């Protein structure tokens, strides 16, 4: 019982460490899709001064 | 140049003769003075 | 959560653990006086202000090797009490470390042990470094492998251990000790990988280009192996791998616990930038002789199983075309009793190489930890130096001396004979 | 004979190492050499190289041998150093709040001094940096309107390496008092420019020991150093000027001049970027669309740039018909008044290189010193 | 730590500690009047071996100079270095010895150890945790091999568990200096095999020869023989008292070198020897040490090693070094000439490593090796002692001291039994 | 795909076989620090010819640096394109290249086969389809003319269909700067007239001769001469990396150009030649390099065209182009020359016309003939040997060295059927 609760209580506050970085980690993965839409922006002003 | 002419000749600079030598001379050591505080070792340097 | 307590003892560990222990602090980001600038955990330890202070126990009886360690760079991090000091060396006996000089050291290292293992939450087995060419890792330790044990059980255990050379041998009285101490730990270390020191100079000259070595020199490519295996508890990637499996995978019979150990990109910092990193030329440069850091041929031999870990980019289908095309080599042999004799475990991180190394910064690392029955002839010169020397009864007088008895030079020789009729009635 | 040695340094791409070797001129025929100090075997042989100038043989002065980057770091002589590094001094100067609209001759007069310009960048400084500055300075007179200026107007500053520099910026400067400088009347920088006496000129050290003092007041250690000196935007934040070799070439004063001519104003100069991250950060819009790309990332690898930010002024000329077409030999086809014309040195790679979208230009600005 | 009690005895003795406590003096920075004024501080980490510590940073070893008469230790106080030694510990008699045995032995040298070993043991208990002995002394006088040999026997009969060491004075056995070495030479080494596990005989034939041919010079002393005596002495602790590579200590090279309790008697040397005028010729490096090391002409008793097989060979080595570069040195002098060893032991050469080179060399080494060889050392001493038993030459001296002709008759059947041990290896 | 393994042997083709690697390297677009260097996308499709590539992206050449002593190898990691080689596939030695056969084959070339073997396998046994073998050897001594043999014999028993086209340059014909010379030359034609299926040739003389009358320089040093000879080479491995309109790769030389066995030695050439002071009074059509390539004083043979009549010329044109052009100009000049081509060959000549100019002319071309003339070079050497065998004159040193008299004769004799085979055909 006390090798249980104690590794239950490891186990949850690091899944809920995990928690926050993998809703981080979400906002992280729009974060990049937000530089590749800038990126697509500098593509924007690729085609404007391309022309 | 008799026998022996290159290392008596020598010697000299860098360096009653048996009296004053009695307590030896400083053969098995480099002419500088201090090759201490050589902080070198193995897990020091490394 | 998942960590590794491990043991380093002898003057091998104090100056493998300040080279193996070096890269833990440059994988994560543990500057040298315990700081950040979590899968650190494993191998370190963080309390309240910021301070991550280490797990393993480093033993010696001298303190001479010991002192650098606390007077070096590395002094904060490591605790103030797991350096754990003595007063005189063991001086190459293996009489002084088993029975007098460790035996009066043995239960203050038996208290931090369980000080350390009762805090960790998560320990999954213990490594051992115990070198066989000397008094104290031949002495202090194989009274540790029946005394550890005892007391926690039935726990998984592995050894890194340095074996003495073939052709090369410091010492005299090694095939005293390194006989002596085998027939001890044999039912009590589940895996046992082995190097040599010639066997490692060899490969500095021929894969690197650095001739005139140093034991630092030496080291890190045995500080390299260590976190190319515990890293599949470390690490994320596409397998990971427990230290359950080491023993299921490579270990067949009770007896059979004598594996090999290569690592296989070992190219300098010059040519870094002109040989392809094929994972076939990676793959295929463990097969050879000439990359294989014990010092014996498996030409004349049997494998009997086989085990790979990888780091980085690692292209999982090119490795399935990489390991199929070893299985058309009718250079390499298999027994017929493992014909699967493989595994794979993949992570995504690749090797750091460390400020001021000879290897360069590679992307994809290999390790093999094969059994192979050709290790059998590297124990047949160390029995054939036994009775070469029994016969005259040289040497011996140290070793009844300490509180011994002759009679068990009659067994640890006799011990190994049976084990040398035990690897020919499996590879047959 | 007669050869002069350095120690070099480059940074391995592949494998990210620093790597350390041991380059060799020749004056008076035109070899180089590269052997390697950290592995005794020579990699490079010997090879004749016309481009290397011997005023490119300075510390620091970054050049490019067969397309690798390197910075001169060491003296690995005696007899080198002894035949520059005695006679190469450094001196400070700075372009104080009234100097901006007129520093073209004042430019002029330094490059046909031949001091080699260092690092020229407009900055302005903190609370205690300022301060910095006026704790030296105690007299009679009363201060306030020069006080006023440095903590108000903006100021550059700059370094300027000579032989005996401090010598010839004292008798390039003359007189210190603007009065008595006119009463003098002899040709100097401070009696042609300079406003009120002490109110504002271009800064001149006492002594070679103040230089050291002068230095750290006005240009510090970059801790609180301040990265612009100039309006982030005015609705017009759409020209960049650029000078990465003209400046070598010697040509800033006299372009200088040139914009200065026909009402157009200048904001902000500095002299601080890495070869290509910098370059590439804010060449991305012209990665795409532009052609001899390597050659127009070449001829900023080449060398430093003293980068300025300019504002529209007047809309019957615009500023980029002013900087013309993309070749200097277009512009000199359609008309002599277009900037490549008067002072274009390559095929594409022009004078003086700007941006096309007016669009872009806030946004490179905000790069070039709000962010750096 | 591990702290050195060092003996002295004899006036052969006392020229030789007070050149062996001048190179300690040399390598751990210590002027001669009692203070530290060297520039580094790895010097100072283990100073306790040799320099027990005392009020203002004075460091004042844990020496014994002991003689039967006051006339050689008024000539030590009067060296150089004259402040540094204890007064205390200048333990002394009024009549010489005269080279006779049972006048240190047995009568006057006999009465005068209780003087002796309360000086020892009241110092040998201050030190935190000895690791041993070590002499100096006469095999060829009256005092080192009389008085000195009864304190290698008491001193074992106190704690048999250290380490008895020699650095014996053995005579030469082609000119003699004494008409009664094959007495006081020939009863010492009947006491030493019981009792010693260390001994390194020393030949003054065999060191004229090396500072003539080697550094050139035409006119040698003691002084300058002394000194490389003086050099392989701190040369054998080259590894407790610094860091390094693979420290050793004098338990490590006692198991190494010695399979029997009765076949231990070592053969000294030392590697880097050069003349004085031709010292920047040379290239000091790693096969320089060991082409000198492994000759005839390097070597410290006077015995040709050519004639046997060497049992076992130690060694050890100082100075930053390439470990790998020594291991192909080793293998190469044990695979071409495999006829200068005996082929019933799989290893016998031994290494270790320091870090700090001395005070104006670079690399470092010293030779320590068994060899029965030095058969040629003792069956010239026990030759000339039968022709002149035979003749009953001198026996008058020794009865009338009370000894007897059977303390004698079996100090040749040792003699004789040690080298009918020695003979079948070879 | 398609692809060239090479090796750099003998100090005359070291120069300049690494002579080679900037006029490569520069119409490519590569750096000397390995990375992309090029103006245009065209050239970069096409690299997996010569090149290897190396991670990250950079680019390293297919060459091995061979031979007998390491003094020229310190020649070829030079200034210009040193650091691209692989490291690895360096190789020294130790003996003497003493210019002696038995140091070409017998004692010092021994030791090294067994590793300069494995040189070409680590290149060639990670490829797909393997086209030619480019050496750059020379015909003089033991150095360069042992082992342009020995590195051809022993690869011909396991890579026996495909082409192994080299470079060698043959001896002038006033003054030799080795003495020693037919014994290796014509022991060594023996297996390059056997192994080999096309075979160069180039003169030092006529390599002179064009820089005086119609370069009119005053000073050619032999930084020139390595320019000459690389650009011709760099212009007939073009179709087999360019887009083209009518393209052959190496094997259609093989049915193009030999009609009987042993005969595939060939003549080099480069059209558009000329001086600084001309440019401005001469134009550039098709007609006018047409000329300047069946010039008799624009080849890099001194043999004058009256006793050739040539076999199989193919002049692969290199720019923009008309077809017509080509094809009436490459028929216009034979009808000219009736006595001068052959009767039993309907169609004397070849064209090749690309897309891809080169660095630094609008249009040019590359000359190769195939003429009944060579046989003045060939009365030449083997004239050579008959007076200096009948002294034994300098067999003292190579029966020293292990080669016995009775192949000298058999090497000459097999050397004369390189006359009597090419007189059956002449009439
Ligand atoms: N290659 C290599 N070998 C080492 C290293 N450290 C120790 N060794 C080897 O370890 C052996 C040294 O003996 P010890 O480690 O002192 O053996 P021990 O168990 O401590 O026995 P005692 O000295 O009596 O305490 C030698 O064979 C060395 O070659 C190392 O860092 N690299
Ligand atoms: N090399 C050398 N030999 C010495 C020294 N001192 C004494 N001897 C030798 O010691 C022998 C004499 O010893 P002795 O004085 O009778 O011993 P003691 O009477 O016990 O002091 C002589 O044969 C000398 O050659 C020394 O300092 N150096
Ligand atoms: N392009 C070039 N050719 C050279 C150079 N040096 C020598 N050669 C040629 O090499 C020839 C030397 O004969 P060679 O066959 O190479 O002798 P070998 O090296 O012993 O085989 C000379 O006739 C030159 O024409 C050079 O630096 N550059
Ligand atoms: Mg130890």
């Amino acid at each position: 019982s006390i090798k249980s609760i104690e590794r239950d209580r490891l186990k949850t506050e690091w899944d809920q460490h995990n928690d926050c970085k993998f809703v981080d980690s979400l906002v992280k993965a729009r974060v990049k899709d937000a530089m590749q839409g800038f990126i697509i922006n500098t593509e924007e002003r690729r085609n404007k001064l391309r022309e | 140049l008799l026998y022996n002419w290159e290392e008596e000749r020598a010697t000299n600079y860098l360096d009653s003769e048996s009296f004053f030598f009695r307590h030896g001379h400083r053969g098995l050591l480099t002419l500088q003075p201090q090759s201490p505080t050589s902080s070198c070792t193995t897990q020091k340097d490394s | 959560m998942r960590e590794c307590i491990s043991v380093h003892v002898g003057q091998a560990g104090v100056q493998i653990g300040n080279a193996c222990w070096e890269l833990y602090c440059l994988e994560h980001g543990i500057q040298p006086d315990g700081q950040m600038p979590d899968s650190f955990n494993t191998f370190f330890s963080e309390t309240g202000a910021g301070k991550h202070v280490p797990r393993a126990v480093f033993v010696d009886l001298e303190p001479t090797v010991i002192d650098e360690v606390r007077t070096g760079t590395y002094r904060q991090l490591f605790h103030p009490e797991q350096l754990i000091t003595g007063k005189e060396d063991a001086a190459n006996n293996y009489a002084r470390g088993h029975y007098t000089i460790g035996k009066e050291l043995i239960d203050l290292v038996l208290d931090r042990i369980r000080k350390l293992a009762d805090q960790c939450t998560g320990l999954q087995g213990f490594l051992i470094f115990h070198s066989f060419g000397g008094g104290t890792g031949s002495g202090f330790t194989s009274l540790l492998m029946e005394r550890l044990s005892v007391d926690y059980g039935k726990k998984s255990k592995l050894e890194f251990s340095i074996y003495p050379a073939p052709q090369v041998s410091t010492a005299v009285v090694e095939p005293y000790n390194s006989i002596l101490t085998t027939h001890t730990t044999l039912e009590h270390s589940d895996c046992a990988f082995m190097v040599d020191n010639e066997a490692i100079y060899d490969i500095c000259r021929r894969n690197l280009d650095i001739e005139r070595p140093t034991y630092t020199n030496l080291n890190r490519l045995i500080g390299q192996i260590v976190s190319s295996i515990t890293a599949s508890l470390r690490f994320d990637g596409a397998l990971n791998v427990d230290l359950t499996e080491f023993q299921t995978n490579l270990v067949p019979y009770p007896r059979i616990h004598f594996p090999l150990a290569t690592y296989a990109p070992v190219i300098s910092a010059e040519k870094a930038y002109h040989e392809q990193l094929s994972v076939a030329e990676i793959t295929n440069a463990c097969f050879e002789p000439a990359n294989q850091m014990v010092k014996c041929d498996p030409r004349h031999g049997k494998y009997m199983a086989c085990c790979l870990l990888y780091r980085g980019d690692v292209v999982p289908k090119d490795v399935n075309a990489a390991i199929a095309t070893i299985k058309t080599k009718r250079t390499i042999q298999f027994v017929d009793w493992c014909p699967t004799g493989f595994k794979v475990g993949i992570n995504y991180q690749p090797p750091t190489v460390v400020p001021g190394g000879d290897l360069a910064k590679v992307q994809r690392a290999v390790c093999m930890l094969s059994n192979t029955t050709a290790i059998a002839e590297a124990w047949a010169r160390l029995d054939h130096k036994f009775d070469l020397m029994y016969a005259k009864r040289a040497f011996v007088h140290w070793y009844v001396g300490e509180g011994m008895e002759e009679g068990e030079f009659s067994e640890a020789r006799e011990d190994m004979a049976a084990l040398e009729k035990d690897y020919e009635e499996v590879g047959m | 004979s007669e050869r002069f040695v350095f120690i070099a340094e480059w940074f391995d791409p592949n494998a990210s190492l620093f790597r350390r070797y041991e380059l060799l001129f020749y004056p008076g025929d035109g070899s180089v050499e590269m052997h390697d100090v950290k592995n005794h075997r020579t990699f490079l042989k010997r090879t004749k190289y016309e481009d290397l100038h011997l005023e490119d043989l300075f510390i620091g002065n970054k050049v490019n041998i067969f397309s690798r980057q390197l910075v001169l770091l060491d003296y690995g002589d005696q007899y080198t150093a002894r035949q520059l590094g005695s006679k190469k001094e450094k001196t400070l100067a700075l372009i104080k709040p009234d100097a901006v609209s007129k520093a073209g001759e004042i430019i002029e007069i330094i490059n046909k001094a031949g001091f080699t310009l260092t690092k020229l960048k407009m900055m302005t400084l903190s609370r205690k940096e300022a301060t910095d500055f006026h704790i030296d300075h105690q007299s009679r007179p009363f201060l306030n309107e020069l006080i006023q200026f440095i903590t108000s107007g903006p100021i550059i500053a700059m370094e300027i390496l000579r032989d005996d520099a401090v010598c010839e910026w004292k008798r390039l400067l003359g007189p210190a008092n603007s009065g008595l400088a006119r009463t003098d009347a002899p040709e100097s920088i401070r009696a042609l420019f300079g406003t009120d006496g002490i109110k504002n000129a271009a800064h001149g050290p006492d002594s070679f020991a103040c230089a050291a003092r002068e230095m750290e007041l006005f240009f510090p250690s970059s801790g609180v150093c301040g990265p612009a000196n100039t309006a982030k935007f005015t609705n017009c934040t759409t020209c960049c000027i650029v000078k990465p070799h003209a400046v070598s070439e010697g040509l800033l004063g006299k372009i200088l001049m040139t914009i200065r001519d026909a009402g157009f104003e200048i904001s902000a100069m500095q002299m601080f970027n890495m070869d290509r991250i910098n370059v590439e950060e804010f060449y991305e819009v012209y990665k795409g669309v532009v052609s001899e790309y390597n050659e127009m990332v070449t001829e900023m690898y080449s060398g430093p740039c003293v980068a300025m930010e300019i504002q529209q002024t007047n809309p019957t000329m615009t500023f980029r018909e002013f900087c013309g077409p993309a070749d200097p030999e277009i512009a000199r086809h359609l008309r002599p008044g277009t900037l490549r014309a008067i002072f274009g040195k390559t095929k594409i790679q022009n004078a003086v290189h700007c941006t096309d979208l007016p669009e872009d230009g806030l946004l490179e600005v905000q790069y070039f010193f709000k962010i750096l | 730590m591990r702290e050195i009690v060092h003996l002295q005895a004899g006036q052969c003795g006392n020229q030789i500690g007070a050149k062996f406590w001048e190179v300690i003096s040399d390598e751990h920075g210590i002027d001669p009047t009692g203070t530290y004024h060297g520039d580094s501080d790895l010097q100072l980490e283990r100073i306790n071996v040799y320099y027990n510590e005392a009020t203002g940073g004075k460091y004042v070893p844990r020496a014994v100079l002991v003689d039967l008469e006051p006339g050689t230790m008024d000539s030590v106080r009067s060296g150089p270095f004259g402040q540094i030694f204890r007064p205390d510990n200048f333990v002394f008699g009024q009549s010489g010895a005269g080279n006779n045995w049972a006048k240190g032995h047995y009568t006057e040298g006999a009465e005068l150890v209780d003087s002796v070993l309360d000086v020892v043991r009241k110092e040998a208990e201050s030190c935190d945790c000895l690791q041993g002995f070590q002499l100096t002394h006469s095999l060829g006088g009256g005092t080192g091999s009389g008085m000195g040999t009864l304190l290698i026997s008491k001193i074992r009969e106190e704690y048999p568990d250290r380490i008895m060491n020699t650095f014996s004075v053995v005579p030469s056995p082609k000119v003699s200096d004494t008409v009664v070495e094959p007495y006081n030479a020939t009863l010492s080494v009947h006491q030493l095999v019981e009792n010693t596990d260390e001994t390194y005989c020393i030949d003054n034939e065999a060191l004229y020869d090396i500072c003539f041919r080697t550094l050139k010079l035409t006119t040698p002393t003691y002084g300058d023989l002394n000194h490389l005596v003086s050099a392989t002495m701190s040369g054998v602790t080259t590894c407790l008292r610094f860091p390094g590579q693979l420290n050793a200590d004098l338990r490590k090279l006692a198991v190494n070198m010695v399979p029997f309790p009765r076949l231990h008697f070592f053969m000294p040397g030392f590697a880097p020897l050069t003349s004085r005028g031709s010292q920047q010729y040379r290239a000091l490096t790693v096969p320089e040490l060991t082409q000198q090391m492994f000759d005839a002409k390097n070597m410290m008793a006077a015995c040709d090693p050519r004639h046997g097989r060497y049992l076992t060979v130690a060694a050890v080595f100082r100075g930053r070094m390439s470990m790998k570069e020594v291991d192909e040195q080793m293998l190469n002098v044990q695979n071409k000439n495999s006829s200068y060893f005996v082929e019933w032991i799989p290893n016998n050469v031994k290494t270790a490593v320091c870090d700090i080179p001395p005070r104006g060399l670079k690399m470092s080494a010293t030779f320590i090796g068994n060899s029965t060889a030095i058969q040629e050392l003792f069956k010239r001493i026990s030759e000339q002692f039968t022709a002149m038993f035979r003749r009953k030459a001198f026996l008058h001296w020794y009865t009338g001291e009370g000894m007897d002709e059977m303390e004698f008759t079996e100090a040749e059947s040792n003699m004789n039994d040690l080298v009918s041990e020695y003979q079948q290896y070879q």
